[PDB]
């Protein structure tokens, strides 16, 4: 536990014991991956091609959900590369 | 140090385990996860995957007590969900999963659940712990064989129309 | 809603020319992004009210699986 | 493991022994919450009753009716509108007669169920474990009943027939 640190960069707990032992070399390139595919994700639902009612497309959805998470995703891939992992 | 894999060492979660343990985690996911989470997850695909095989090569053969009954396993998702079979058998597998959260959420916690025991043995197949162990890794390398073989027989009945031999 | 045809509950949504209250000009879809006004009561639409809270409803319930409870997640 | 009805769970820790129909049915942990179990059983018992009589009734108006005009709807449902308002207010008024001395006892007492409801003395002169075995009888078709006569509301608001 003791999820306060003080350190240069917190302790693996607080990335839950689900990315606690994801090696840093998995979460960083994993999460670059995430931000692309969002972003392409993103730019296909809109911004290239306009929004309408018969093109929702529930893989760019969720896809686009994973830029979000891709942020999640490489600051856990910080936390572990700091943390000797 | 692995017994599947020679060439890459042995996965650091994998020792021993009467579920049939060869050390096949090349990609170190019993790392991520606990063991026992992985466990009940392959399980439960191999008694799934298994009843699905059965049923599908089964049901393109013999499956005629009525009309709506007339498809070809293909078809059938579609047919028997607007007739309302699949919403039952969703009903009850819904509650059976929404009771196993809770079977997961003992064990990962203490108790003393295996992984994919749900206590089941009204005809007591299994006697002693040897048959349990030799019958365990029986039903996993089945449950397997049919994951592989349930994706074989879907993505060849897609990729044309047929029967059995698909 | 359980085939994926979501698209299906906006279709057909009401006219330009609906009088409220009654069947003239009206139409049958239940969830839509109409934006603005009804032209007869200068109200928001009906049916964006009620896509206005379906997403409410389902981003609060997802949102209230948060914190820890019993199982352990 | 402890679970009688779900063999592979553990049983919380208020479901043991004692209050007959224990088979460590709680998944969800309700028990965790209440103080006891006593309001809980009281009002598990008044459901079951309740429901004994409601499955009880619906068959009986669905073979045999009153000899008046303004209870021949065979429908329950239907005839929960077609009967006048001054029977069911009369049968209301008389629950509640009989519910509010007892919402007096259930609150505070060991045996909320206990009712001391036994005109033919059934119970008179039974052994501990003859009365247990009585419980246990009275909890299971109660349980029963209860699902059967929610398949039977359900069945009519679904199909419009009130049987079979
Ligand atoms: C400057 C911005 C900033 C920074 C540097 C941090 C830094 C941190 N946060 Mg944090 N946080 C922030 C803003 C920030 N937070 C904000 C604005 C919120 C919302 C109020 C949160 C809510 C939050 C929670 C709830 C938790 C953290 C946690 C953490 C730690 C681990 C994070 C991690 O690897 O998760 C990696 C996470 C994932 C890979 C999952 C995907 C997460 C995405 C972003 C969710 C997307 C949905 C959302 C609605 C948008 C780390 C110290 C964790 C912690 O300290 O544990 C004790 C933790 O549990 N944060
Ligand atoms: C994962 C398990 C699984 C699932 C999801 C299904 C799903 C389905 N089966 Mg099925 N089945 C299974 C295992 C399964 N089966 C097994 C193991 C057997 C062998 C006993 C069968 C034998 C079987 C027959 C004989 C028939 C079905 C049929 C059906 C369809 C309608 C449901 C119904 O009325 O019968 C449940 C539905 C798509 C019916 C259908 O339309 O198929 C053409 C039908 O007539 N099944
Ligand atoms: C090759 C088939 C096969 C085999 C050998 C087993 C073997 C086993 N299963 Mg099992 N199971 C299977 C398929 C199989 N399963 C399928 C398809 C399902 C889905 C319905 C299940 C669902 C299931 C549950 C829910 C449970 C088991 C359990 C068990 C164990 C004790 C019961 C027993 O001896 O079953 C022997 C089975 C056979 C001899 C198959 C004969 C059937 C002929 C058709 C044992 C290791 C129990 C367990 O986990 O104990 C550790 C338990 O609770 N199984
Ligand atoms: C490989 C397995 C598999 C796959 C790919 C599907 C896929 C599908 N099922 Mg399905 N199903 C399965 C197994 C599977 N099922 C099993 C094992 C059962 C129980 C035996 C069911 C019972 C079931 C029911 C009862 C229904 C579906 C429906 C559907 C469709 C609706 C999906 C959707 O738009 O989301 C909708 C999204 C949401 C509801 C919320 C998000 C989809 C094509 C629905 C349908 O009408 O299909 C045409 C439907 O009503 N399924
Ligand atoms: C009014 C309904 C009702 C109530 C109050 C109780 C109360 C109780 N039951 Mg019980 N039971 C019921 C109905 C009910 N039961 C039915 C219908 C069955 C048959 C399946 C059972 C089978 C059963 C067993 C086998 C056991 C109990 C036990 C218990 C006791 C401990 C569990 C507890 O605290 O849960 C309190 C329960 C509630 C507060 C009810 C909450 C309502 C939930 C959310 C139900 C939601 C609806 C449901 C999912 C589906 C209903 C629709 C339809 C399909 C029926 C407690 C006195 C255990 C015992 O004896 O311990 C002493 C035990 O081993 N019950
Ligand atoms: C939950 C309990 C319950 C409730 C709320 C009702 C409610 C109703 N019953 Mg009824 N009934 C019940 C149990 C119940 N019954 C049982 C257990 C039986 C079998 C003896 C009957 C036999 C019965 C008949 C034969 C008739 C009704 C009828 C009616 C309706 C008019 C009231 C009347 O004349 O009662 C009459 C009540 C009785 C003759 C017996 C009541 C026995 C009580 C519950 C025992 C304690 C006193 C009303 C909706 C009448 C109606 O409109 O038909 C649709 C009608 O003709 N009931
Ligand atoms: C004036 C009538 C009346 C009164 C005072 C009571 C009083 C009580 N009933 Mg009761 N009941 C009644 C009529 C009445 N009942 C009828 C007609 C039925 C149908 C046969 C039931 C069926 C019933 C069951 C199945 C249960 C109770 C329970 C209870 C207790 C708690 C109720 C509660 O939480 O308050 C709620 C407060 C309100 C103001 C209720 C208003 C709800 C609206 C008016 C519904 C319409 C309490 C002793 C429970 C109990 O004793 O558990 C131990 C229990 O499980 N009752
Ligand atoms: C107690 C067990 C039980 C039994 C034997 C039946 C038996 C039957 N039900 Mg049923 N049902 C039950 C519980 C039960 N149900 C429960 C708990 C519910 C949910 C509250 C339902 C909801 C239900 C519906 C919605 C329908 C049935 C229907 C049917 C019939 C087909 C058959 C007579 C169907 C029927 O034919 O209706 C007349 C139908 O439409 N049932
Ligand atoms: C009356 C009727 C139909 C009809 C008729 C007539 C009257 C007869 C004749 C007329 O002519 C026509 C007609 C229509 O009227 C009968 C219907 C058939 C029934 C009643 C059979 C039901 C099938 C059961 C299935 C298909 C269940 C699948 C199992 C699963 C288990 C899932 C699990 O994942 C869970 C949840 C936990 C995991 O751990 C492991 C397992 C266990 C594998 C789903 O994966
Ligand atoms: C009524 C009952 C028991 C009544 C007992 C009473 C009043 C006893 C009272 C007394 O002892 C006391 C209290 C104290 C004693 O000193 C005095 C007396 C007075 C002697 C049990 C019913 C118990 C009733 C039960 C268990 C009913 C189960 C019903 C099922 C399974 C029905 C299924 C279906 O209805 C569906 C679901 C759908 C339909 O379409 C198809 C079918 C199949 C018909």
């Amino acid at each position: 536990e003791s999820t306060y640190w003080e350190g240069k960069a917190p302790p693996s707990v607080v990335l839950g014991p689900f990315l606690s032992k994801i090696p840093s070399g998995v979460l960083g390139p994993a999460s670059l991956v995430a931000l692309i595919v969002g972003s392409y994700c993103t730019h296909e639902s809109n911004i290239f091609n306009t929004l309408t009612v018969d093109t929702i497309y529930p893989a760019y959805v969720l896809g686009s959900f994973l830029t979000p998470i891709s942020w999640g995703l490489h600051v856990a891939a910080w936390i572990q590369k700091m943390n000797k992992a | 140090k692995s017994k599947a894999v020679p060439f890459l060492p042995r996965p650091a979660a994998l020792d021993g385990s009467v579920v049939g343990d060869v050390g096949f985690d090349p990609v170190g996911f019993t790392s991520w996860l606990p063991l026992s989470y992985l466990q009940e997850a392959e399980i439960k695909h191999c008694r799934i995957a298994m009843l699905a095989t059965l049923g599908w090569i089964v049901a393109d053969f013999v499956h005629l007590p009525g009309a709506v009954h007339e498809v070809s396993s293909l078809a059938a998702h579609d047919v028997a969900v607007k007739s309302g079979a699949l919403a039952q058998i969703l009903i009850w597998t819904s509650i059976a999963e929404a009771i196993s959260v809770i079977a997961i959420s003992q064990m990962l916690e203490g108790s003393g659940r295996q992984p994919g025991d749900f206590k089941f043995d009204p005809l007591n197949f299994a006697k002693d712990e040897k048959s349990l162990k030799k019958m365990q890794l029986s039903e996993l390398k089945n449950g397997r064989l049919a994951m592989l073989a349930f994706s074989g027989i879907v993505t060849q009945a897609a990729l044309t129309g047929h029967a059995f031999p698909y | 809603f359980f085939s994926g045809n979501w698209k299906a509950y906006a279709q057909n949504p009401d006219t330009a020319s609906h009088i409220f209250g009654s069947g003239e000009g009206s139409g049958t879809a239940i969830l839509t992004f109409l934006g603005g006004f009804h032209p007869q009561t200068k109200s928001l639409w009906l049916t964006d009210m009620a896509h206005h809270h379906l997403a409410i409803a389902v981003l609060f319930i997802v949102a209230g699986h948060m914190y820890r409870t019993n199982w352990l997640i | 493991a402890q679970s009688k009805a779900l063999p592979f769970l553990k049983a919380p820790a208020k479901l043991d022994g004692s209050l007959a129909g224990d088979f460590g049915f709680d998944p969800m942990g309700i028990s965790d919450q209440v103080a006891n179990l006593k309001y809980v059983r009281a009002a598990e018992l008044k459901h079951c009753r309740v429901a004994m009589l409601g499955f009880l009734g619906w068959v009986v108006q669905q073979y045999v009716h009153l000899p008046g005009e303004i209870y021949a709807e065979s429908n329950p449902l239907k005839a929960l509108t077609s009967v006048p308002l001054l029977s069911q207010i009369q049968i209301f008024l008389f629950i509640g007669a009989i519910e509010l001395a007892t919402l007096d006892q259930t609150y505070t007492a060991d045996k909320p169920w206990d009712l001391g409801f036994d005109p033919l003395n059934f119970s008179k002169g039974k052994s501990e474990q003859q009365m247990k075995d009585l419980e246990v009888k009275e909890l299971k078709n109660g349980r029963v009943a209860m699902i059967a006569i929610m398949g039977l509301i359900a069945q009519t608001l679904y199909t419009g027939v009130p049987l079979f």
